[PDB]
């Protein structure tokens, strides 16, 4: 499952699902510990647009949105 | 506030998704202040 | 949403835990104070549709030019979207005394109120007067401990809106 | 996260009015009833461990193969997520015994619980099973405990029943 | 400052105990180097200077600690940097004498370091001059006492760094 | 002149105040620290991990 | 990201080859019409506040089911969310006006955004309705303003609208 | 699982590097310890049906009452499962013998040990003392570096108990 | 993670059972081709470097359309990405040829990889190309070595092969 | 950060007016020699890699102490350290030089620097005179370059070398 | 870190010099006494929590009042507290002795020590005085184990003493 235990509020209650692809991006080789670029994250309803801002911010690409706890 | 830090840019280039955060105020890092070292060295503490 | 309830829940499972003494005392609480909330909701509730049109017309009163022409008192549809308003406010008010805590207002009225309000050009102090005036008439339809609960969440939408 | 009250509101709500005095008056007798609620969840809080205990005990008597090599509930790290994973769903009808609904329990617990134990391969059904046995155990406490005042507590232990009961269907 | 035997002493005394069979063996054996701690005392005394223009020749001088900006820039601060080397010299010779390497704490090594630091004394280059007098010490005194002078000039080292 | 050095001394004599790598690191204690280590969650990592 | 030159420079290195004369040129008349496209990318700017507040109050003169109890522009932190989407479309909309290519708009904004709005249950046609009144009024603004030098800016009124357009297209 | 292998592979891996001298070398010390590590494994092997029911009976001498009626050692199945228990220890001890390094009894023994004794009303003494009893026994069963492997192995798990 | 000890282990435990005296002399002959082992992964480490340059000469030499424009090892960043590649997939063979066992080179490289190219418009049959090309000089470098005793290490050298044989099986 | 009109401002406001006509026309003189100014800048970033090799070889030449163990530039690790404090120093000079203004310089780059210095046994005299070679070299780039057009530089040789000398003088 | 072997080559390096004839049989001689070595850490190792819990009793049967409240072992964290510092540096002086060199132990743990331990208010001579005991123990076990070959283990148990009496020596 999630993370778990939210904020109290009702809208931080609802966590969401995003599958990413995230890009190599330009003007640098990462020669890092590097992981396959699939992943999923989930994200509560107050958090999200800064989470979907840095995820496509960094190149990525949002294959799939899923409303895991509404 | 606890979350600006983890969505910060340099939290998201560096330590990414899987790895733990580790001590980086005692080399040099990009876009940095000088008194960033200093600083450091008075948070440190000591090994123990 | 924040009631005694969940607040006392929340703080156990974020540590992991069951439900102690402490957070069973804290529960108490929220049920010996039912009675007087519960009263305050009950006469906000009957008392409601002129608790509306009291303060929506001392907005009127306050601020008398809002009702010319070329304002927003004026015509049949702000006047409409000003008694809906207060009759929101009064309805989470009472929601608030029956839940045990600010959860109705917090997550329903004061989250995002500001941006709401700046990007319709409805200024505070018409709600806050409003709120004023429903504080005078509540004076006489409660006493006791029903009227301090209702003042502390009147109060408590005047505080989100200053 | 819901209780019994922020329901109802929820309810009223999406009608766009104050509370019913129907709805007003079903909430007067949960705080009505609000003394013995108290002491139906310290009956389970005041015996966690051996609630607990006791069920795994019995799982174990039940369903021998967990503990061979092979089994879900063998060597001592799965045992001890297993007896984890017992006192977490304990916990969270605890929650949902004092709230008076079972959100915190659907929405913190139970949601993606199965899809989880599968991916595991861990056994649902005698995931199920230990659930039923906290159950038997739980409500065993709430009705029989240290000088409580004498009456009728069926009502809450029908309710937190559901929540075991609840529990045991999402997860089998 | 205590030696060898005052070591002895005053760890007794503490415990007011009368010396025992061991301690007498310690005891035997400082009697037995005396000899040759003080046929070794008296040629580095005579031969002094000549050992440390060789020290401060392979440690220090010809580089930039001489040159404007360094430390031991200046006649000023050549000359003091060459007393404190003397200093260092003669006290591990008193260490040495006594057996005991008490006297480089009480009178050499105290406050030593942050004196340094606040002066801007560089500290590695110090250390440094004081492994070089030991390298040429060690050559002069002989396979008797080489071993013997030498610790004490390791006792000054690392109470620096 | 300035750049004048000893007996020619050549070229493997020592610097004066010698210093060897990872002594600024042990002077300040900050050895194990710099530079740190970096530890991660590989996927499907053991117990131990 | 890419720009409008950005995006000749890819295609002509697909082929292994220096700019064609052909792209040199229609790239040498973005940059004779470039003080014409500040202005119009200043137009959106000076009057974003406006620009999403008039779209706003004309979204729930039309569909006032959006600000009733059940309606996705109600309560407060709702219409918050709703307003700043508003903001957050006109701003990726001037961008790719300022760069003469959609693709910060594509990339950043539009790329799964109808998949979060169903998750959401966010009605995408009231949303999609929104962005073509911002464009209406943007374009207004784009065409009648403060003391600029009269000229014809059709042809970046019909860029600026297929922004506007792609947004709708792919949100509804 | 924790071996010298795997050990030195894992930090290799973590840094981004292929093995080097100092990796090889490592290896080269598990490789040539194999001997001595599997002759103490095949000794504690065949004996390990009378090693078992040696420290069983031994933590009912230690501790007399636990074989009284309602008591932990009484009844088939309590000292069922526990020759199982020790048979248990034995069998990690010769694996990590023959593993090259504690993983086996990190992996099935130790993760976890204590939250399972504690819900069991399960004494780490008896289990220390059933190892004292098996580390007494395997001094004649074995000598040099086979016994000093073997030690190495129970002595691991007696700390891991205390 | 596994070696050949440690898979012996997991398939012992399996049974409930003390290694048996099969397993136990499989094990024995591993310890006893050790130096021939520690040897072949030190032939792949002293020269990792070459390997992965020969291999890519000569995988450039075979498809010289992957440095065209248009080709996925062009331009200079995609060439050091592939090249990176290679020395990850040689990295994790050699240290399964340290381990005995292929565990670490499914686990952390092969999991997965085949869909991460198929993502990126990689084309998994040149990678396939470039670790043929990888196991062919590797092994020439376990089999002719500096000043090594003479013996057989062909079994080392298949062990090695299956190594190389998976990780393109897994890709193509 | 401040550059030079930044710097008016903030007096101006201290004082709490408008731009004195004073401060205005030294404003406008700097927006009449920026083209020169970009060409200063652009003189040291177009040799960036050189005026840092060649003051490097210079102060090794004068220091060969450095290079000897117990020197400050050895082994290959403190090297590197140096060489890349060479490149920050000269890249604030440069960002100081491009905002008519020392601010970034002292802010970001000299201040602590003298104290880590210390910290780390690193000779500050030596540090200082890199920084005097680097101004030598880098002035010589900003009066002697590719086909600009002639005029006068001194004004900007002068402003250039005095951040240079800010360094030196904040590090010795 | 440094070891013994790391410790001569540091030294040799600030010479200038491969290591002396006299250094390479220093260390010749510590790879002579190094299976010695191994079995006083394992001696260590192996009754690691005796000898903390050991050197306990006996601190407290010394320093009554320490646990009572007031006291600094007082109540259950504070004793958890100084448990593991026992075991903290048990762990550390068995590092140094692995290594035979005190650095690890010096900077991972006694470096700074001290001070926290006054800031603290923590007594520090009793936690000297509890490290005197674990060495008494410890070297105890060095000294008397299982079936280890008979000959002489002075020169370790000394060096391990140093252990301790730098430890103890660092935080009085
Ligand atoms: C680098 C390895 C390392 C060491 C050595 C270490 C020491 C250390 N000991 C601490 C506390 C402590 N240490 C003790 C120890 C003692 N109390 C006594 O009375 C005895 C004399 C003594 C036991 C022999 C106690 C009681 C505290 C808790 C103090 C307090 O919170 O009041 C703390 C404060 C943080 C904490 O409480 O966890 C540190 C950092 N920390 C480290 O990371
Ligand atoms: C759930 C809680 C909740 C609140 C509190 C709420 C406030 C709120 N008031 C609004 C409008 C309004 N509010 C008023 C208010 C007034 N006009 C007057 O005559 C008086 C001066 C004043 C009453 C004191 C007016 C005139 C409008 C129309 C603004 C417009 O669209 O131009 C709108 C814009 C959507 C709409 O036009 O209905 C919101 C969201 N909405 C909510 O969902
Ligand atoms: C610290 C948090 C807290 C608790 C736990 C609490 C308990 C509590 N339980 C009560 C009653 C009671 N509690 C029970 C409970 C039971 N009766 C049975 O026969 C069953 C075995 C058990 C079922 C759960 C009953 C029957 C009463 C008397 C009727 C009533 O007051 O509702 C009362 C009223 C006083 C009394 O009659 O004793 C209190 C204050 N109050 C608190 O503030
Ligand atoms: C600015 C203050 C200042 C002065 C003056 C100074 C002098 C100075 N003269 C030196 C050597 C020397 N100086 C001389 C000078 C002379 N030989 C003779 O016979 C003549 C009498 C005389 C020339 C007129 C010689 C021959 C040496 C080499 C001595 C040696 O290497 O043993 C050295 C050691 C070499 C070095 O590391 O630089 C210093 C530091 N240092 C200072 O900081
Ligand atoms: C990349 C730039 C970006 C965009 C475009 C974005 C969209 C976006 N809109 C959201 C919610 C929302 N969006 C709206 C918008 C509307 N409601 C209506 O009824 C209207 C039709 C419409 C306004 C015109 C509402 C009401 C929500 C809140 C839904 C809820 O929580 O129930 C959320 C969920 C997170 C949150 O609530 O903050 C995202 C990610 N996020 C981003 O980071
Ligand atoms: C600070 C960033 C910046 C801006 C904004 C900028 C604007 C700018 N707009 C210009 C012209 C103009 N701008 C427009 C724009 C319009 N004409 C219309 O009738 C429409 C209402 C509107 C459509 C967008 C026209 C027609 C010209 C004259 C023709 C041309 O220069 O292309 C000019 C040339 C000088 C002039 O003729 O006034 C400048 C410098 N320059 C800048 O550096
Ligand atoms: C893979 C490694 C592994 C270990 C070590 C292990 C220990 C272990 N011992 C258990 C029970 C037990 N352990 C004992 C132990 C003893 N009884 C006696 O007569 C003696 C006092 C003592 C032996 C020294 C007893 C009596 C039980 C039954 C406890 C119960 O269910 O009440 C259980 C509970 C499940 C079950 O009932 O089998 C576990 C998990 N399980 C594992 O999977
Ligand atoms: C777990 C160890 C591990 C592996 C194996 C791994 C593979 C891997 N290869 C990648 C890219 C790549 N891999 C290649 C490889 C090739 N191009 C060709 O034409 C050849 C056929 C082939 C070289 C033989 C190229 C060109 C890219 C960049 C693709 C792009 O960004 O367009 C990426 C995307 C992230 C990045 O570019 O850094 C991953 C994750 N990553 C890992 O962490
Ligand atoms: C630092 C880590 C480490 C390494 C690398 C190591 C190597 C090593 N290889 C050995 C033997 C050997 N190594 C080989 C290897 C080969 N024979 C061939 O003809 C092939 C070209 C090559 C195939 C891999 C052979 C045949 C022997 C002799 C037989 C044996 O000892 O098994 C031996 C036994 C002594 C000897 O006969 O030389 C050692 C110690 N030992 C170590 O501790
Ligand atoms: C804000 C921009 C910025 C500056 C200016 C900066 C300086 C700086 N220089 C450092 C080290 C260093 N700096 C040097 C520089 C020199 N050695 C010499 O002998 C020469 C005299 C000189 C070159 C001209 C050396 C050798 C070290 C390494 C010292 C050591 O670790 O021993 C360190 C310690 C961290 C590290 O080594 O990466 C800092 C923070 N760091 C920054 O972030
Ligand atoms: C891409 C950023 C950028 C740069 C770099 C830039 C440079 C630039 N330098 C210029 C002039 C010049 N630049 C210099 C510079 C020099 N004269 C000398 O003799 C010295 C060697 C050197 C001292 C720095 C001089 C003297 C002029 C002519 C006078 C002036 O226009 O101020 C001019 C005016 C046109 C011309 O006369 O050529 C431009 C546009 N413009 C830009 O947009
Ligand atoms: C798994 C890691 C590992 C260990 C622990 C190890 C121990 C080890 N200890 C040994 C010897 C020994 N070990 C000792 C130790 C002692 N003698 C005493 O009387 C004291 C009580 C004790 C002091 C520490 C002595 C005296 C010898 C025989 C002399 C020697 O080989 O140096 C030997 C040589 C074979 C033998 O004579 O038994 C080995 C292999 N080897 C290893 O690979």
């Amino acid at each position: 499952m999630y993370n778990n235990v939210t904020a109290n509020t009702e809208w931080g209650r609802k966590v969401f699902k995003i599958t990413v692809a995230q890009f190599p991006d330009a003007d640098g080789l990462d020669t890092d510990n590097l992981s396959q670029s699939n992943y999923f994250v989930t994200v509560p309803l107050a958090r999200l647009l800064p989470e979907m801002q840095l995820i496509k911010n960094k190149g990525g690409k949002v294959l799939s949105v899923e409303p895991v706890v509404s | 506030e606890i979350d600006s830090y983890i969505d910060s840019d340099e939290y998201i280039e560096t330590f990414g998704e899987n790895i733990v955060p580790y001590f980086r105020g005692f080399k040099y890092q990009t876009n940095q202040s000088a008194g960033g070292f200093p600083r450091m060295v008075k948070l440190w503490g000591g090994d123990a | 949403m924040k009631t005694v309830i969940t607040e006392v829940i929340a703080s156990a499972d974020s540590q992991g835990r069951f439900l102690n003494n402490t957070e069973l005392q804290a529960a108490n609480g929220r049920f010996q104070r039912a009675t007087a909330s519960m009263e305050a909701a009950r006469a906000l509730t009957s008392n409601a549709d002129s608790l509306v049109k009291g303060a929506v017309q001392e907005v009127y009163n306050k601020f008398p030019y809002l009702t010319q022409p070329g304002q927003m008192g004026y015509g049949d549809t702000n006047q409409a979207k000003c008694a809906r308003d207060i009759s929101h406010y009064l309805r989470f008010i009472t929601y608030s005394l029956v839940a045990g805590g600010t959860g109705p207002l917090d997550d329903y009225i004061v989250a995002g109120l500001r941006e709401v309000n700046r990007t319709f050009n409805l200024s505070p102090s018409w709600y806050i007067e409003a709120l004023k005036h429903i504080k005078g008439k509540v004076g006489s339809q409660l006493s006791g401990q029903p009227l301090t609960e209702a003042n502390a969440y009147i109060d408590y939408c005047i505080n989100a809106l200053s | 996260m819901q209780d019994a009250f922020t329901k109802a509101i929820v309810a009223a709500d999406l009608r766009g009015s104050f509370l019913s005095e129907q709805e007003l008056n079903q909430l007067t007798n949960l705080v009505k009833e609000s003394n013995k609620r108290l002491d139906a969840v310290n009956a389970i809080t005041g015996n966690a461990a051996e609630i607990i205990s006791d069920a795994a005990h019995k799982l174990f008597a039940e369903q021998t193969d967990l503990i061979r090599p092979g089994g879900n509930a063998y060597p001592n790290r799965r045992m001890a997520a297993c007896l984890r994973d017992m006192e977490i769903i304990l916990r969270y009808v605890s929650y949902a015994l004092l709230a008076g609904d079972a959100s915190v329990l659907e929405d913190r617990c139970l949601n993606g619980l199965k899809e989880t134990y599968v991916a595991l391969g861990t056994p649902t059904r005698s995931v199920a099973r230990a659930v039923q046995l906290m159950k038997e155990t739980a409500i065993g406490y709430v009705n029989s405990p240290s000088g409580v005042t004498r009456g009728d507590c069926s009502a809450l232990v029908n309710e937190a029943a559901t929540y075991f009961d609840k529990a045991a269907a999402s997860i089998a | 400052m205590q030696d060898a035997i005052t070591a002895v002493i005053n760890n007794y005394d503490v415990q007011g105990k009368y010396l025992d069979g061991a301690a007498l063996d310690k005891l035997k054996a400082y009697f037995t180097t005396g000899a040759v701690r003080v046929r070794a005392a008296a040629v580095i005394s005579s031969n002094a200077t000549t050992i440390i223009k060789e020290a401060a020749a392979k440690a220090l001088i010809y580089s930039d600690l001489t040159r404007p900006g360094g430390n031991m820039y200046t006649t000023r601060r050549y000359a003091a940097c060459i007393r404190d080397m003397d200093y260092f010299l003669r006290y591990a010779t008193y260490a040495m004498l006594a057996g005991d390497p008490s006297i480089l704490d009480e009178r050499v090594l105290n406050g030593l370091k942050e004196t340094y630091n606040s002066l801007g004394v560089p500290i590695a280059a110090t250390v440094g001059g004081i492994q070089a007098m030991k390298e040429v010490v060690g050559g002069l005194v002989g396979p008797d006492a080489a071993k013997e002078a030498s610790i004490y000039f390791d006792y000054l080292s690392s109470g620096l760094s | 002149l300035r750049t004048l050095g000893p007996p020619e001394g050549g070229m493997l004599r020592p610097a004066v105040g010698g210093t060897a790598e990872a002594a600024a690191q042990k002077q300040l204690g900050i050895t194990a620290v710099a530079p740190a280590s970096v530890v991660e969650l590989r996927p499907n990592a053991s117990e131990e991990d």
